[PDB]
RNA sequence: ACCUCGGAGCAGAACCCAACCUCCGAGCAGUACAUGCUAAGACUUCACCAGUCAAAGCGAACCUCAAUUGAUCCA
């Protein structure tokens, strides 16, 4: 039902972090918290990484 | 048919009864429900657990309970009681043992 | 209050400094168990390597 | 553990314990949590804090593993950029 | 002696002479260095502000206003450091700190912001 | 002492008399009687009598403690980082004050082992004597050290007083020779040529600012007034004092003892330098 | 029939307490993306391993649920 993502940040790249979202539902982007740029930037979602 | 069960005890309960010299951040007592609510420089986890947030001396007092207006499960509790009944709850308190610095004569410029 | 101390009281002016009491952190113990590796600096008191004997 | 090599005679290190913990000069074993880089995604952040650090050992696990390696492990290194180089001596101890 | 193909005459030619390696703000005459072994040590210089050549006038003035916590009833700007056990690295930090002090001259707040609009607040009140 | 007067009065010692000191021999404890050997200390039969417990670190089939846990490299290239044995300068002035190192002379890593100051070993690969800035006040010696490595802290004290460092190289076969030179000269062979640094390493001993043996002597000066202006005291002048033409000699890279030359063979018997003159043997020794 | 985890009784009032003992459940879902980083002091399932709580700080705003899970090596 839910699938564990990885989130690419736009900007300061380089940094990911995992995220949980439906199957269903559109491809995530966000606004997390870069701490290479220490900032809050963008993130889009590249890769599913396991249907949990 | 009765499978489960097989859990073992939590190890709750006071950590420190009253007259306990407490420094800060040590874990007063662990409970699972609210048995005892956090008073004058007591703190509270997630877990509700009470730790101490000053070193002082551990007391339990009992306290007239009035709730957070936003905690509409109290308050509904509160509203059907009578005109004189008000609720009691037993809480913990840290009665801070020392100063919190004292001024001391550094330099005479 | 500086001209109040130097000029007609003729003393040195007192300065005062709010100090606040030393952490606590317990005994310390041989083995640590459990506890990071930052525990060894806890109990130490200057932060410049010593090199003993040599 | 092998007490006596069948070449030379001598006591064996065993090398697990050298791949996994770091024996610091004082007698203290220092090690990784286990599963600190495992199922991260439904960790709370206070727990992979916990599972990030170094930390030290028991005292019959620091017995165990004296006894698992040899008197090349229990010498003192001077290293020239060690980052663990100031925890080796322990100060201050009152017993 | 013997000469291999990496001495310093060849490796850098153009410094040849033996005196070449040895051949060389603060004035240190000026300043009063003194020591307590109060653990760190702790240095201490002080030097008297307004006779100070060495500082111009204006950086003077700056730095007998913005650093007059630190002056003396004689005058001396007294500055310590005791954050090694090393006097040669408390009395670099000293140094630092006077040079810190002429470069900057050169060229909990809050709280005190508004119990002074207030103070002003009251001072409304004329003849 | 009235303990040889007690002597006089007591029978001769002979080889009848000797007793050990009592509390060395602790007695021997063998299983027979009724305390020491009836089950004999095994306890009852299970497999600890039998003489059968698994091995250390087993424990009972749980996966043990020695492996739930990861595997980090804290040991990862171990036999493979340097190691410098460190000499505080309270210990090189302690070596100075009781005659045991001669400061109106160049200390080079030989004169610090054969007055037994510093212990280095050069299988556990320690690549020799690094200086550390204890006991740098009350550090009162003009001095000529060459160590591999040296603290900033450690060169401000030395180069205070009027002295001078170096930071050389070795190699373990360069240092292994250099510690003890005596037992190399039984061995025959020519003295060889130390190596020049790693690649890790020319960065460190090219550098003027920690003294490098392959630095410019034209950017010394700069870096001993830096030093000079950061903690605090006026530089001196090496070049007046008389100690001068002892504080300026160095050995070149490629040169492992002090007087002598790579590719010289010494004859410790009949007390001869015997030196090569094939040219072949000169430009390799000369490289 | 079962094998792991949690709640209640047994086990009435600090903690702990068995059974092929009596009854319920779990192997998730939802919201948020500072579910950032650090760090005194503690609790702890009777060991260990794992688990929990956390002030101050830096950086910012101005998590619910009880259980809701799996070591090492290897990929
Ligand atoms: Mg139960
Ligand atoms: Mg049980
Ligand atoms: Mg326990």
């Amino acid at each position: 039902k839910n699938i564990l993502v990885r989130m690419v940040s736009e900007a300061g790249t380089g940094f990911c972090f995992n995220t949980k979202r439906n199957r269903l539902r559109e491809k995530l982007t966000l606004l997390h918290y870069d701490p290479v740029v220490k900032q809050r930037v963008l993130f889009v979602e590249k890769k599913k990484i396991r249907s949990l | 048919k009765n499978l489960g069960g097989k859990s073992s005890g939590r190890r709750q309960g006071i950590k420190k009864m009253e007259g306990h010299y407490v420094h800060a951040g040590n874990i007063i007592a662990t409970q699972r429900h609210f048995r005892w609510h956090p008073g004058a420089h007591v703190g509270v986890g997630k877990n509700k657990c009470l730790y101490a947030l000053e070193e002082g001396i551990v007391r339990y007092t009992k306290e007239v309970y009035v709730p957070h207006p936003r905690n509409t499960e109290a308050v509904d509790l509160i509203t059907r009681l009578p005109k004189g009944a008000v609720l009691y709850k037993t809480f913990v308190h840290v009665v801070p043992a020392k100063p919190e610095g004292t001024f001391k004569l550094v330099a005479m410029l | 209050v500086t001209y109040i101390f130097h000029q007609l009281l003729d003393m040195r002016e007192p300065v005062f400094e709010f100090v606040r009491p030393p952490p606590y952190h317990p005994k310390q113990k041989r083995f640590p168990h459990r506890q990071p590796l930052r525990y060894l600096d806890r109990y130490r008191d200057s932060h410049e390597p010593t090199y003993g004997i040599y | 553990l092998t007490y006596f090599s069948a070449r030379k005679g001598k006591r064996k290190t065993v090398k697990a314990v050298i791949d996994r913990f770091l024996r610091l000069h004082c007698g203290l074993w220092v090690r990784r949590k286990a599963g600190y880089k495992k199922k991260l995604w439904k960790k709370t952040p206070a727990r992979k804090k916990r599972l990030r650090e170094f930390v030290f050992c028991n005292k019959t696990q620091s017995k165990l593993l004296d006894k698992m390696t040899t008197s090349f492990w229990k010498r003192r290194n001077w290293y020239v950029d060690d980052p663990y180089q100031k925890y080796h001596d322990r100060t201050n101890l009152k017993v | 002696e013997f000469k291999s193909i990496y001495s310093l005459d060849k490796l850098y030619p153009e410094s040849q002479g033996s005196d070449t390696a040895w051949r060389v703000d603060i004035p240190l005459d000026r300043l009063t260095i003194s020591y307590c072994r109060s653990v760190n040590s702790k240095a201490e210089v002080r030097f008297h502000l307004a006779t100070a050549e060495w500082i111009a006038e204006p950086v003077r003035q700056k730095i007998a206003i913005t650093h007059k916590n630190k002056i003396n009833r004689l005058g001396e700007l007294i500055l310590t450091s005791e954050s090694s056990r090393y006097q040669f690295r408390n009395l670099a930090d000293c140094l630092q700190k006077i040079r810190d002090m002429i470069t900057e001259a050169s060229q909990k707040l809050h709280r005190i912001r508004i119990e002074n609009m207030n103070r002003e607040r009251l001072r409304q009140k004329r003849i | 002492a009235r303990a040889l007067d007690l002597l006089r009065g007591l029978p001769r010692v002979s080889l009848a008399n000797l007793k050990p000191n009592p509390g060395s021999k602790k007695p021997e404890r063998r299983p027979r009687g009724r305390r020491r050997g009836r089950k004999c200390g095994r306890g009852h039969k299970g497999e600890r009598q039998r003489g059968t417990r698994p091995r250390l670190g087993f424990e009972g089939g749980q996966t043990p403690f020695y492996i739930r846990i990861p595997k980090y490299g804290f040991n990862e290239g171990h036999s493979f980082r340097r190691q410098y044995k460190p000499l505080s300068l309270n210990r090189l002035q302690y070596l100075i004050d009781l005659g045991r190192v001669d400061p109106s002379q160049p200390i080079d890593l030989t004169q610090l082992v054969n007055g037994r100051g510093v212990t280095i070993q050069p299988l556990k690969r320690d690549y020799g004597v690094q200086l550390v800035e204890e006991g740098a006040d009350t550090f009162t010696a003009k001095v000529n050290i060459e160590v591999q490595l040296a603290s900033e802290l450690a060169i401000a004290a030395i180069e205070k007083n009027g002295g001078v460092v170096t930071t050389a190289f070795y190699d373990p076969r360069s240092l292994d020779i250099v510690c003890k030179p005596v037992p190399f000269f039984l061995r025959g062979q020519p003295i060889p040529k130390r190596m020049l640094p790693p690649e890790e390493l020319v960065p460190y001993y090219t550098d003027a600012k920690n003294r490098g043996y392959l630095a410019d002597p034209a950017k010394f000066p700069e870096a001993r007034l830096e030093l000079a202006r950061k903690y605090g005291y006026i530089l001196p002048d090496i070049t007046k004092d008389e100690l001068f033409k002892m504080l300026c000699t160095r050995k070149d890279p490629r040169q492992i003892f002090f007087g002598l030359a790579p590719g010289w063979v010494v004859n410790m018997a009949d007390k001869k330098i015997l030196k090569p003159t094939d040219e072949n043997l000169l430009k390799y020794y000369t490289s």
